[PDB]
């Protein structure tokens, strides 16, 4: 049920296709370094038994209410957080060299809930919010973009200097 | 376990296009594929997928699915990955 | 039925809380269309605070009117306050023509009132002639009294 170094110990550990590195958790549950997948993850901690040793953390399928409780991970490149039910974003996140974040399929609601997402430096170069709530409301993706220029591709889709002068306008 | 993608926005690069689609498709289960064999773009990506349950559930709820401009066309491949 | 349908989109609507809200909105005007009371003016303040001048337009293709008319001051002249209670004196009711006259409220609103003594009616008609005169009324209070014992006599079965 919950993330506890238990479980960091023994998840099917391997390398990302993208020979991202990592190594995970599973006595039971849920996992980190690799596929935390389908195993009920209600709140994100325990994080320091993953010691750093890993690119990408595959949290999908789990029951995350928000992003907060991360330990200082250097080596942590890419999260995948998808269905998950992530109403919010911690904000002191700032695992320095986050470029990649997946959050679709969850459950932020207001663009100020993305507020968060400007504090991480220049690294988070790629994030998909598709299918979220949030989503829908008017000049989402202009205000993704005005809120964190940091973004390259947004949605899979690429940033463009047009919109950034359209987010600028705005 | 090996499902075929087609009608991509070529213009993006391999390695971006890869780690795109892994993100993407992580969340059905776990990719076994590392990189396009291919080396052609064009939409023409195989992603394996180390369960079948996870590949049908891919093909079914990401018909279609606007993907850096296009909507993606997915289909079961032909043959098996030879690393399956 | 259907009205428990619009209900539904209604509240459904409220707990989402911009372009799929634009077609819940030509939904909403469509089923508005459809039906042509106070469910739609209920639906049409709902529209007004989604995104509100179509709260008169429905009510003019309804003609009813007085209850947009003081939705109208509510949301904000003479002449227009004057083309209003015309309007509601063509579609007259009592408390709507008495909104009409306190709007209106100075002979065009002694007229006002002596059509609306003419056409809680006798009681209105009394205490309109009591501030004109403060400002053939005998005829108007017995004719009043005549259709006061009509309206009495008003209020499958249906």
């Amino acid at each position: 049920m919950k993330f506890t170094p238990s479980i960091v110990i023994d998840a099917p550990q391997y390398y990302v296709d993208h020979f991202n590195g990592k190594y995970n958790v599973d006595k039971c549950v849920i996992l980190r370094d690799l596929q935390l997948e389908t195993d009920s993850e209600s709140m994100p901690s325990s994080l320091k038994h993953l010691t750093k040793p890993t690119h990408i953390l595959d949290l999908t399928n789990n029951d995350l209410i928000m992003i907060p409780d991360l330990s200082r991970r250097d080596d942590i490149h890419t999260l995948l957080l998808g269905r998950n039910n992530i109403v919010e974003v911690d904000g002191r996140l700032l695992p320095m060299n986050v470029q990649n974040l997946t959050l679709s399929n969850n459950s932020i609601r207001r663009f100020e809930d993305l507020q968060r997402l400007r504090r991480a430096p220049r690294t988070l170069k790629n994030l998909t919010l598709i299918g979220n709530q949030v989503c829908h409301l008017a000049n989402y993706r202009e205000h993704v973009l005005r809120l964190v220029p940091h973004l390259e591709t947004l949605d899979f889709q690429n940033v463009t200097a047009e919109e950034r002068k359209s987010a600028m306008s705005f | 376990n090996t499902l075929y993608v087609s009608q991509l926005n070529e213009k993006i690069n391999m390695q971006r296009l890869r780690v795109n689609l892994f993100l993407l498709f992580a969340t059905f289960g776990e990719v076994l594929k590392v990189s396009m064999n291919f080396k052609k773009q064009r939409g023409q990506a195989f992603i394996t997928m180390r369960t079948i349950d996870q590949a049908s559930l891919a093909q079914i709820s990401l018909n279609g699915e606007r993907f850096f401009g296009k909507p993606l066309k997915v289909e079961f491949s032909k043959s098996e990955t030879k690393t399956l | 039925s259907l009205t428990q349908m619009v209900d539904v989109i209604e509240q459904t609507v409220v707990k989402y809380g911009d372009s799929i809200k634009l077609a819940l909105e030509t939904i909403l005007w469509q089923i508005l269309r459809k039906y042509p009371f106070g469910f739609w003016k209920r639906f049409a303040t709902i529209e007004y605070q989604l995104f509100i001048a179509v709260l008169a337009t429905s009510v003019k293709w309804f003609p009813l009117w007085c209850d947009y008319l003081n939705v109208l001051c509510v949301n904000n002249e003479t002449d227009f306050i004057r083309n209003n209670f015309e309007i509601a004196k063509d579609l007259i009711s009592h408390p709507f023509w008495d909104k009409f006259i306190e709007f209106e409220v100075w002979h065009n609103v002694q007229r006002i009132y002596e059509y609306i003594i003419e056409v809680h009616q006798y009681a209105r008609f009394f205490t309109s002639y009591k501030k004109f005169l403060n400002e053939i009324d005998i005829v108007l209070r017995k004719t009043q009294t005549t259709v006061n014992e009509i309206w009495q006599f008003e209020s499958n079965d249906d």
